[PDB]
């Protein structure tokens, strides 16, 4: 059976929406000093 | 290399140090900050996920596959 928890996959809920968010602030901060 | 090689680098990494977190998103693995240093940053996700898969034959990971929070687990 499985070793992830509830808990775990509500971790990694929150990461995903966190790194959804950094791959576009990336993009912003690429755009800001290429003008 | 090998997606094997890959896993027992990635493996490492999550033994020596970086021993806080056991989930991790695939992202972060190869595009996180904390592992920005590694030779497995920038690897693509489809051979990440192969190293990832020997892993888990081996016990050493379950990947999560859910789409409202993809990662993986180390053990």
């Amino acid at each position: 059976g499985s070793r992830v928890t509830e808990q775990d996959k509500a971790i990694l809920q929150l990461k995903q929406q966190r790194d959804k968010l950094r791959q576009y602030q990336k993009r912003i901060a690429q755009q800001l000093e290429r003008e | 290399r090998r997606p094997e090689e890959w896993g027992k680098l990635i493996y490492q990494w999550v033994s020596r140090s970086g021993q806080n977190n056991s989930v991790f998103t695939l992202y972060e693995l190869t595009n996180g900050e904390d592992t920005e240093d590694e030779e497995f940053h920038g690897l693509d996700e489809a051979t990440l996920l192969r190293a990832l898969q020997a892993l888990q034959q081996e016990h050493k990971a379950e990947i999560i596959t859910v789409s409202d929070g993809r990662g993986v687990k180390f053990f």
